[PDB]
């Protein structure tokens, strides 16, 4: 039942129905950071390694935001495919440090209990604020702040 | 085997759209953590976005429908009241810190994966953020700002004849439907409920226009489809736009929301059967991208999305493995879902009708 | 508990570390194998002569762990 | 008794062994300490850093055993 | 207490927050002295 206005229809996909690879961006558009690797990882006899990488990191090693398995992940993709490479720049002076060029990864990493609690009284009087709870705490963003409001949601049950 | 192209961000798990409303955005967070720990994250290339600018988002938009998006805050939310009314921003399209952000990543994913293909170094790309299909020319509609799929398609078309855009999600695929209404290079199938429902379009008769027309198909439903009842009714279909079309590229919105236990939807299919469609596409070997879309039960959309990937890289996987949501996933933890004791209303003669409407209308197009 | 970091990290290096013990013991299975040669040559045929190279070797192993005592 | 014999040369060559063997742990022994000092550093004094660098290394031992299965 | 309870005690309580009589009328078949009971119990769990 809707109407099709001829002044908002579309814009004319402009197609030459061929323009085969006409040099094209994306590399711009997006940006590489994982590429398939079986050739000496995965030959049946280090694809297992990996798996004890993972698990491994979930434990008693640094933390970055404190989710350790997490970090081991990022590193892995970190090394390209090579093992001491990785474990060197994951204990290596700093996480951050190696790999600042993506960005992504600051974007994925991204609490002290006086805000915790000041947080649990900011939400039990708003509820649904958002606004002048972030004024409540200006060093936290709306983006943390919901966050842990999500893993408390979680830790409910 | 078929390449596999992965798109994400990160913040755009973190975005948030406001109280009770349906939408939201965490849920390809949730996606992309399961691919991960099923260990597909892995097999395929992982690809962050870059920002889409206002550049590229005008090239099917109006200039200041961009700029008032780019301009548009909370903040400033009495000041634009004004233009608000006229872009449609509002009572389920509401104004949220980081929305043009948010835009810019989930349709960057999708034109860096267009050019990805029109580039043919992938055969699949994928990116869930993405499959905002209600979004217009000079407004926002249905949750959607911008239109991801046609500014993906317009960059297709440059290398492309004919590009085929489906859809399964529950809601009519109107916006790109609407965008291509008068183009026979761009057929626009969509399967979708009908009667008393958003965006009350897609009917039977709904068939385009001047050049279009005969290049928009429709097929409207009712309650309460089953998996086997829409496989007996999209393979069929499928074939036929196969083989009258004959596009060389495809464009598959992977609506989740027509999925069993939809918060807003009222179908009942499964992971296997909503999938099943997905292996099909594939099945016949074109140049490749899906898209997400709507899907509201969250926990089913991390099921179906995740699934769907593992069927773009033809592999198998069990049992939810471990994950920052597990505990999301109910007391089963399990991928697969059932249907529901709820009643198909589209009984055997209201399909085998329509069908043959259809049929007809696909005879009408050129062919040996 | 949280140290089980040890056993894991472990896990990861035991296939690297177990290549360069091979490439060690390889230097000594020599004189393991023709003393378990020369037992049985003195000894019948009821001499497992490969079980006591291994037996050997896995002593040594033994041993060794008072490096980290 | 055979394995009498054999023990008696492992004796004899164990000096020479544990030798190279704590030149190949001298290697690996920077990453047990970071470990063991990262446990510390999270769960605090009463952690034993050297005594889980030692039994890391000694299970290192155990599991090389598997080499003479 | 049941999770059926429980959740209409979260609302309950979020709703509310210091009524002790209504939400006593919410669950007639539960006593203030448990409904106060499970309050601290979760109090201490938020910890
Ligand atoms: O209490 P739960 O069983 O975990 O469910 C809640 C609840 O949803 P229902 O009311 O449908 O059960 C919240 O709704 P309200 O309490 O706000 O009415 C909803 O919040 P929204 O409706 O605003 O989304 C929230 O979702 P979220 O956690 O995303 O805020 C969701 O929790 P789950 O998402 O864990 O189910
Ligand atoms: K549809
Ligand atoms: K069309
Ligand atoms: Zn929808």
């Amino acid at each position: 039942e809707p109407r099709i206005n001829v002044g908002s229809r579309f814009q004319a996909e402009i197609p030459l129905m061929r323009d085969r690879a006409l040099a094209a961006a994306d590399p711009h558009k997006a940006d590489l950071v994982w590429q398939p690797w079986e050739d000496l990882e995965s030959s049946r006899e280090k694809q297992r390694q990996v798996e004890d990488l993972l698990t491994a990191a979930c434990s008693s090693i640094f933390p970055g935001a404190g989710t350790n398995q997490e970090l081991a992940l990022h590193c892995l993709h970190e090394s390209r495919g090579d093992i001491l490479e990785t474990l060197n720049k994951l204990l290596l002076k700093k996480p951050l440090r190696p790999h600042n060029h993506p960005l992504a990864t600051y974007h994925y990493t991204g609490w002290k209990m006086a805000e915790r609690k000041l947080f649990n009284k900011g939400i039990a009087i708003y509820k649904k604020d958002f606004f002048l709870v972030q004024k409540l705490i200006q060093t936290k963003t709306v983006a943390q702040c919901v966050e842990f409001y999500y893993t408390y949601k979680k830790q409910v049950k | 085997r078929r390449k596999v192209c992965y798109y994400y961000d990160g913040d755009v798990g973190n975005y948030y759209y406001g109280q009770g409303h349906p939408m939201k955005p965490h849920r390809i967070r949730m996606t992309h953590n399961l691919l991960l720990n099923y260990g597909l994250y892995r097999k395929m290339e992982i690809y962050r976005p870059h920002k889409a600018n206002a550049e590229e988002m005008t090239k099917y938009h109006s200039d200041d429908y961009i700029k008032f998006l780019r301009s548009i805050r909370p903040d400033n939310m009495s000041e634009y009241s004004k233009q608000m009314q006229r872009f449609n921003v509002g009572e389920d399209c509401p104004v949220f810190d980081g929305l043009f952000e948010f835009c810019q990543l989930s349709t960057g994913g999708s034109v860096a994966s267009a050019v990805k293909l029109n580039k043919q170094q992938t055969d699949i790309a994928v990116n869930w953020a993405g499959g905002l299909h209600h979004a217009k020319k000079s407004e926002a509609s249905g949750f959607c700002y911008v239109n991801d799929i046609v500014l993906a398609i317009l960059e297709l078309l440059k290398y492309h004849q004919r590009v085929l855009y489906i859809d399964i999600d529950i809601h009519h695929g109107d916006g790109v439907e609407e965008a291509f209404y008068t183009t026979d290079r761009v057929m626009t199938v969509s399967f979708h409920k009908y009667g008393e429902y958003f965006p009350g379009t897609g009917d039977l008769r709904d068939i385009g226009a001047g050049k279009g027309k005969y290049y928009a198909v429709n097929y409207p439903l009712r309650d309460g489809i089953d998996d086997e009842s829409y496989e007996a009714i999209f393979k069929p279909v499928m074939s036929k736009v196969m083989e009258m079309f004959q596009p060389s590229a495809v464009v598959l919105q992977c609506g989740s929301d027509s999925l069993s236990g939809d918060r807003l939807g009222c179908f009942n299919l499964t992971i296997k059967g909503h999938a099943k469609c997905v292996e099909f596409v594939k099945s016949f070997n074109l140049p490749m991208l899906m898209l997400g879309g709507g899907g509201y039960t969250i926990r089913n959309v991390a099921r179906c999305w995740t699934y769907e990937t593992a069927v773009a890289l033809d592999t198998e996987i069990p049992e939810l493995p471990y994950n920052d949501y597990f505990e999301y996933f109910g007391p089963d933890f399990k991928l697969h879902i059932s249907p529901s004791n709820m009643t198909n209303q589209n009984t055997n003669e209201y399909l085998e009708k329509i069908k043959q409407r259809l049929f007809e209308n696909l005879r009408m197009l050129p062919h040996a | 508990d949280p140290a089980i970091s040890m056993d894991l990290l472990r896990a990861v290096l035991q296939p690297s570390i177990n290549e360069e013990i091979q490439t060690v013991f390889n230097k000594y299975m020599k004189f393991f194998q023709k003393a378990a040669l020369n037992v049985r040559d003195n000894v019948g045929e009821e001499v497992d002569a490969e079980q006591l190279i291994q037996e050997a070797c896995r002593s040594c192993l033994e041993q060794a762990k008072l490096l980290f005592s």
